């Protein structure tokens, strides 16, 4: 096989059960999993089944979970309904549920299912039966070992990561999310076989953490990456970062196999974020990480404008298949969502970018840096 | 998170 250039068109797997959008996390929470059954409609809709293989993650385990999660929180998980949460008032504020993460009636199967799909993903990338592995209900990437946090209550991302870690030597997690990817990096912050990669919103902003001096720990040391931004990053701004940055990732750590979070809280008018990128400056850092031809794992996360989460993860679905697709909506069982234009794609508002370009380079000179200090 | 309510 000499003769490949790392072109082609690239095999996607792509995972999703039917169940998830009945999920609710309760009245005014900003999480909607809907927003996964919208995604899914709107991509069968254009046609983009025809392109990729199409799996139903199995329920991940207890058991599976634990790889990462302590015995007694995921015991927990599996515990606590909305009819006994009177008796583990306790145990909910030790686990941090029952505010941010409420309590709701299928929680753990939910779990179950955002978890299933990333681990399916990461044994199919394993086992060199996929380029690509999509699983739009997974990106939880707030949740730590013993809580709950940001809306995320298992870590799929991580226990991917250590499930991909069984057959690559090094990881690139790279986290386009608005908010920092804390649990991740708190889980590999001391280990080189896994590079995390976040940009975020940095400033009286969730979670607190992924300062720029933030670079990791014993041998993790220059493992972690953080950029932080500020309100009303566009398009123009995000790419001039982004593919620099990634690229020089790439060439010093030279990792075997990708995890990127596409978190659409980033986007333009999100119920939570205060960023301004479009779909199309979003779908870009995709079409960046695929150049390099390396397995990838391509999850969800955030995404608070429901309209918008699904046309984001549409086009990056038809991006990951080197699919074209019309910018005029086809009908589909949500189209009164995508009102009042009924496009794909979405225009930027006219909110002040406060990251200047000067920021923005003097940012990304820095952590040129941190990279020059891998071996 | 969530501006409306919490610390999150
Ligand atoms: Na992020
Ligand atoms: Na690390
Ligand atoms: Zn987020």
């Amino acid at each position: 096989a000499a003769y490949s250039q790392g072109g082609g068109k690239k095999k996607v797997c792509y995972y999703y059960d039917g169940d998830i959008g009945n999920y609710y996390y309760g009245q005014g929470h900003p999480m909607k999993p809907h927003r996964i059954r919208m995604t899914h409609n709107l991509l069968l809709n254009y046609g983009l089944y025809r392109k990729m293989e199409i799996y139903r993650p199995h329920k991940a385990t207890a058991e599976e979970m634990t790889k990462y999660h302590s015995d007694e929180y995921i015991k927990f998980l599996r515990s606590i309904r909305p009819d006994n949460m009177s008796e583990y008032s306790k145990q909910m504020q030790r686990f941090n549920v029952g505010e941010d993460c409420p309590v709701f009636d299928g929680l753990f199967e939910f779990c179950q299912l955002s978890t299933g799909g990333s681990v399916a993903g990461a044994v199919k990338l394993n086992r060199q039966q996929t380029d690509m592995a999509v699983n739009w209900a997974g990106g939880l990437h707030h949740a730590k070992k013993s809580e709950a946090s940001g809306f995320c209550y298992v870590n799929d991302i991580v226990l991917a990561i250590l499930e991909l870690l069984k057959y690559h030597q090094r990881v690139l997690y790279i986290d386009i999310d608005i908010h920092h990817g804390d649990g991740v990096e708190e889980a590999f912050y001391t280990t080189d076989r896994v590079m995390t990669v976040s940009f975020h919103k940095y400033g009286e902003y969730f979670p607190g953490t992924g300062d720029l001096r933030d670079i990791g720990a014993g041998k993790g040391k220059y493992y972690a990456v953080n950029f932080p931004m500020r309100d009303g990053i566009d398009d123009e701004s995000y790419g001039q970062i982004f593919k620099p940055i990634i690229s020089k990732v790439m060439e010093m750590y030279q990792p075997s196999a990708v995890v990127l979070q596409c978190g659409a809280d980033s986007l333009s008018g999100d119920r939570l974020g205060c960023f301004n990128l479009t779909v199309k400056g979003h779908a870009k850092c995709v079409e960046v990480v695929k150049t390099f031809n390396l397995p990838l794992l391509m999850l969800g996360g955030g995404g608070y404008t429901i309209r918008n989460v699904a046309r984001c993860w549409t086009y990056e679905t038809a991006v990951a298949l080197d699919c074209e697709i019309p910018n005029e909506l086809p009908y589909n069982d949500y189209f009164e969502y995508f009102g009042p234009d009924f496009k794909l794609h979405i225009s930027p508002s006219n909110m002040t970018n406060q990251n200047t370009p000067e920021y923005m380079e003097k940012i990304k000179q820095r952590l040129f840096e941190n990279l020059r200090m891998l071996p | 998170x969530n501006p409306k309510q919490x610390w999150g």
